[PDB]
């Protein structure tokens, strides 16, 4: 388990993506063109994971560009590192999606996503032991929701014993542009329990609570929200892109982390939070850190973990600190918070460190939690669709791309139960 | 020569295996590079440590030990490390994805792609052997390669050299020092496919060296490293009396004469004594009956539980260093009246002694102290039953709920399986039950 | 058959249409096989235009399809914030109750669309109306943990 292929569709996508790529490559000392220009040997022990050594000591991102609108094809060259893509990595098409789920799973989105898999296919055949993929996408729109579904349950058929990963992230109406965009997200959880092991839940509800009330934003922009996304993403990266002692790969991840198959959709949290431009948060404790980590405050996903029970936790410490003082202090949470870890998994707290820190802090800690009270952000994601469908509201769209009636009272019927799994285990006991 | 083939399997039983090898080397006067300038033998030989170590016609001794892991990266630094010319190189054998703690990946998917290569490895090493009389197999219970792939190698040892003996080093979970939840569900499903197979499986509790690590050798965190060493040790003083002329378990089969009365309940339990910290290297030297009373304090055992709540079903002390026999008999003579440690009532009450008059070895760059004498002392006690206990609970909270279970069914695993282990297991727990009262 | 014209005239947003088939005497108040007007349709697609003509030209602003969903419902849930106070200066029965229990506050509590909260709320929205499940446009803001929401609905 060596290589990871990495995926993105649409607008949310590449940006959230392309901001990826941006802030590991700073990590692991590559520039814009390539050129390793790093000062320690840690950043390339394992580069392998998501960058291919061609040329020289030109590095390439194993990262594949997808979207149905070409207007995003110029946007992420212009970016900073937009010429450390692959050209032949960028798959665009003519017309957008006009966020309709419909038409990126079923019309437009079909014909362009063969042209996707050949892409996937040969950046896959050129790796030694690839571990799976992972994917960057919104579920509110039509090309990351609806493609990036299709493309997942595409891909799952053709490498069927690889690890699936997404970074799934979820509208909101504080955030948003359309009322459809329920259909396309409940449309698209609906695949996303089928065909991927692990989720990161990034919901836009929650971003922008944190930027409006916590970082006290008064208006905050896509910058702002994607600024807490790649901090994110380079924190539950960690451990794929740095040895350590666990040597930790998606799979194990996955197995330990994930207890039934369905409910794979993690609710990560960071720390400190940090605003583009903020330098107060460069003196944050152990404690701080470890308290920090489990508040509803520093979730990515708009729910409230004392609300529900954590069936599973991973947190990752960042930067020189006493790894004693850490598994201490992460004992003591375990205990005041003892009635919110199921009594039915135990030592279901794993904690690693890595000691190369994250640019702009000294410190920083990333949680990753498989808590049942997940739930509030697909009852939120429900309610919304529910109001929408029993007033049919814009089905047309959808119907006259093909789709049938009978495929939305599925997906809802879904996410009910998937409502239900959770508040199954939130209640049951050991006895 | 009566040859032994000791076979490490996953992280953990590499890095176990790398230190007590390192420490082998030491105690016959091995270079790194397998270069003895005290040994007239220049091809072979019968001496004593020969049952360990094959000879090439350059002198050069090579290790009978197969190391496997089906991932590469821990077995890439035995081929880098100290000791990088002294293993057999085509006996160092890696695949290039593991078992993702996963039993079923590690016992079927995974572990079916490397089982071929790792017998016909094991078969050269066997094919220059005289007389091979068994394997030391060391691995972990909680990986997903120790606890599969080793199961299924211990299967197809069986079919293949039915005759030969099996002895088993396995490092039983510990949270202090854990990597994945699965790890109780690994536990008992290798348990249960292996007690068939094997004849003798010394136990070791990770929690348990890892406190004499925190409270005898002064370490706030210890590493993987400290514990390996201290492992090493203890391991070296089972295998001494295999490596130099002895009267006390000479052969394989005699570890199962007289630590093993029945064939499912063969988990002894050892216990070393004394462990000092290298940094008091001027301490008082214990004597034989200080040493000898220490191996009944709890604090000492490799596997926490309580002996004075089981009956003892055999007993074997393996003294080494600047040990007077008169002394030893005094020592258990003391034992035997002051001490309330009661003997199942079908089993001899005695001890078995075996004294090697060399000092202890220390590695050079470890913790430990160079002692004059020390003990360790292998005991069959029903109280070992507590440790399937703990294992037990663990498999029995997560399974209620068919928690991870889905990773195993879909690595070619039936579900059945698991209640199959869990039912032997209980069974297990009712076999120590009956022998004691 | 002029009805239909009218329908899919005024979903569509062709203005033009919609002043001529009512030249010809397009009933104004057609509706469908669900119950909808030509007033609901420009309603639910932010047809303002449309909207202000149909409500000067004797269009039933509190008219009701199957489902009981008056044009105020509609332009709540879509959250047409024009549309919505247009209706209300017509007479637009701002706590219409449809076959679900629901008002135009708990629709517009549950998209989001704290605006027309607002609006809704001013002109009398009744906070203690509850839907079929009891819950109150409150315990929606409460039960979802919208904090903005919760904010606006206690004033
Ligand atoms: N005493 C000791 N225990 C170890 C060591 N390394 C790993 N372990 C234990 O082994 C268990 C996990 O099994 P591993 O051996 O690490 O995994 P594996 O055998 O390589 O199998 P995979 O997970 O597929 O890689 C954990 O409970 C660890 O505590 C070690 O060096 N010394
Ligand atoms: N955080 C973040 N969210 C975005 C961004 N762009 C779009 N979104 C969200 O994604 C949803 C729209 O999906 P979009 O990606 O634009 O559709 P698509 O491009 O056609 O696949 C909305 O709910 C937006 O809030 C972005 O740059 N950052
Ligand atoms: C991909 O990121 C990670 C992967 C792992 C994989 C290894 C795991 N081992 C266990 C054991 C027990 C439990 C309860 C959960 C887990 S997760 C760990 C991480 O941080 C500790 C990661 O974050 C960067
Ligand atoms: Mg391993
Ligand atoms: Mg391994």
């Amino acid at each position: 388990m060596r290589e990871i292929v990495h995926i993105q569709a649409g607008q949310c996508g590449n940006q959230i993506g392309a901001k990826f790529w941006e802030v590991i490559s700073d990590e692991h000392g590559i520039d814009p063109t390539g050129s390793y220009h790093g000062d320690s040997d840690l950043q390339l022990e394992r580069i392998n994971v998501y960058y291919n050594e061609a040329t020289g000591n030109k590095y390439v991102p194993r990262a594949i560009l997808v979207d149905l609108e070409p207007g995003t094809m110029d946007s992420v060259r212009s970016g900073p590192f937009g010429q450390i893509f692959r050209p032949d990595n960028f798959v665009f098409g003519q017309s957008g999606a006009g966020n309709n789920w419909a038409k990126g799973h079923y019309t437009e989105g079909a014909e362009l996503v063969d042209s996707v898999l050949d892409v996937v296919r040969k950046e896959s055949e050129s790796c030694d032991c690839l571990q799976g993929f992972q994917l960057t996408h919104s579920l509110g729109g039509g090309t990351g929701s609806g493609m990036g579904t299709l493309l997942i349950s595409k891909i799952r058929e053709e490498y069927p014993d690889r690890i699936m990963n997404t970074f799934s992230v979820m509208p909101s109406p504080k955030v948003s542009d359309t009322v459809v965009e329920p259909y396309n997200a409940t449309l698209s959880v609906h695949q996303l329990v089928e065909n991927t092991d692990e989720t990161y839940c990034i919901d836009n509800e929650a971003l922008y609570d944190i930027c409006f009330r916590t970082l006290k934003l008064t208006t905050p922009t896509y910058g702002d929200l994607n600024h807490l996304v790649s901090a994110t993403m380079s924190g539950v990266t960690t451990c794929l892109r740095f040895p350590g002692q666990l040597n930790a790969d998606l799979r194990k991840l996955a197995v330990n982390m994930v207890p039934f198959p369905r409910l794979h959709f993690f609710m990560p949290g960071f720390a400190p939070l940090t605003s583009r431009g903020s330098q107060q948060y460069r003196a944050l404790t152990v404690p701080e850190l470890t308290q920090q980590m489990f508040d509803s405050k520093n979730m990515m996903a708009a729910c409230d973990p004392r609300h529900g029970r954590y069936l599973t936790v991973a947190a990752i410490f960042r930067g020189r600190m006493s790894m004693k003082e850490v598994d201490e202090q992460m004992l003591n949470v375990q205990n005041k918070n003892s009635s919110y870890f199921v009594e039915w998994i135990p030592n279901n707290v794993k904690t690693a460190v890595c000691d190369i820190p994250p640019r702009g802090l000294k410190m920083s800690a990333t949680f990753i939690g498989n808590s049942t009270a997940i739930q509030e952000l697909f009852k939120r994601i429900s309610e919304q669709f529910t109001a929408m469908f029993r007033r049919k509201a814009f089905l047309h769209w959808y119907t006259g791309e093909g789709m049938d009636e009978m495929e939305f009272t599925e997906a809802e019927s879904n996410m009910n139960d998937l409502v239900s799994e959770y508040q199954q285990y939130q209640d049951a006991t050991a006895d | 020569m009566r040859e032994c083939i000791s076979i490490h399997v996953g992280q953990a039983g590499v890095q176990i295996g790398n230190a007590c090898w390192e420490l082998y080397c030491l105690e016959h006067g091995i270079q790194p590079d397998g270069q003895m300038p005290s040994d007239k033998t220049i091809g072979g030989g019968d001496d004593s440590f020969n049952t360990f170590f094959s000879e090439t016609g350059a002198g050069k001794h090579v290790p009978r030990a197969v190391f496997v892991d089906l991932e590469p990266t821990v077995i890439d630094e035995v081929r880098t490390g100290t000791y990088r010319q002294l293993f057999h190189p085509e006996q160092l054998i890696t695949g290039k994805e593991d078992a993702a703690n996963n039993y079923a990946r590690g016992h079927y998917t995974i572990g079916k792609e490397i089982i071929d290569l790792v017998l016909d490895r094991i078969r050269k090493l066997a094919d220059q052997c005289t007389g091979l009389q068994g394997f030391l197999v060391f691995h972990s219970f909680g990986g997903g390669t120790g606890s599969g792939f080793t199961s299924l190698l211990m299967e197809r040892l069986s079919v293949d050299y039915g005759k030969k003996s099996k002895l088993e080093f396995s490092i039983y979970p510990a949270p202090q020092v854990s990597t994945a939840v699965v790890e109780p569900y690994n536990s008992i499903l290798t348990t249960h496919t292996t007690l068939e197979h094997s004849d003798c499986a010394f136990m070791v509790d990770n929690e348990a060296i890892y406190d004499i690590c925190r409270r005898n050798l002064d370490i706030e965190r210890p590493t993987y490293t400290n514990l390996n060493r201290l492992i090493s040790q203890i391991v070296s003083s089972i295998t001494a009396s295999l490596r130099f002329d002895g009267a006390l378990n000479v052969d394989l089969t005699e570890f199962q004469t007289n630590l093993v009365p029945y064939p499912r309940i063969h988990f002894p339990l050892a216990t070393y004594a004394p462990v000092i910290s290298a940094e008091k290297a001027y301490h008082e030297q214990l004597s034989v009956a200080e040493i000898t009373n220490a191996c009944f304090e709890p604090a000492n055992q490799m596997v926490k539980c309580d002996p004075r709540h089981g009956k003892y079903m055999a007993c074997c002390l393996l003294y080494r260093g600047d040990v007077v026999p008169k002394d030893v008999n005094a020592a258990i003579a003391t034992i035997k009246t002051k001490r309330s440690i009661q003997f199942v009532d079908w089993c001899p009450t005695g001890f078995k002694v075996g004294i090697n008059y060399q000092p202890p070895t220390v590695v050079p760059g470890g913790d430990l102290a160079k002692v004059q004498r020390a003990v360790c002392m292998l005991s069959n006690t029903t109280a070992i039953a507590e440790a399937w206990a703990r294992l037990d609970h663990k498999f029995d909270l997560m399974y209620a709920k068919r928690a991870f279970v889905h990773w195993y069914v879909g690595e070619g695993m039936e579900e059945g399986e698991f209640s199959e282990a869990r039912e032997d297991m209980a069974a297990l727990e009712k076999d120590y039950e009956e022998v004691g009262v | 058959d002029l009805g239909k014209k009218l329908l899919e005239a005024a979903r569509a947003g062709q203005d033009d249409e919609v002043r001529i088939l009512m030249a010809n005497g397009a009933d104004v108040n057609a509706t469908d096989a669900s119950g909808l007007t030509p007033l609901h349709l420009a309603a639910t697609y932010g047809h303002l235009e449309i909207v202000e003509v149909l409500l000067k030209h004797g269009a039933d602003v509190n008219a009701i399809d199957i489902m009981g969903s008056t044009p105020l419902h509609l332009a709540a849930l879509i959250g047409h914030l024009e549309i919505v106070e247009v209706l209300l200066k017509h007479g637009a029965d701002v706590n219409a109750v449809d076959t679900w229990g629901d008002t135009p506050l708990h629709l517009a509590a549950i998209m989001g669309h704290l605006e027309i909260v607002e609006v809704l709320l001013k002109h009398g929205a009744d906070v203690n109306a509850q839907d079929k499940f009891g819950k109150t446009a409150f315990d929606i803001s409460i039960d979802n943990g919208n904090e903005d929401l919760a904010e606006i609905l206690q004033k």
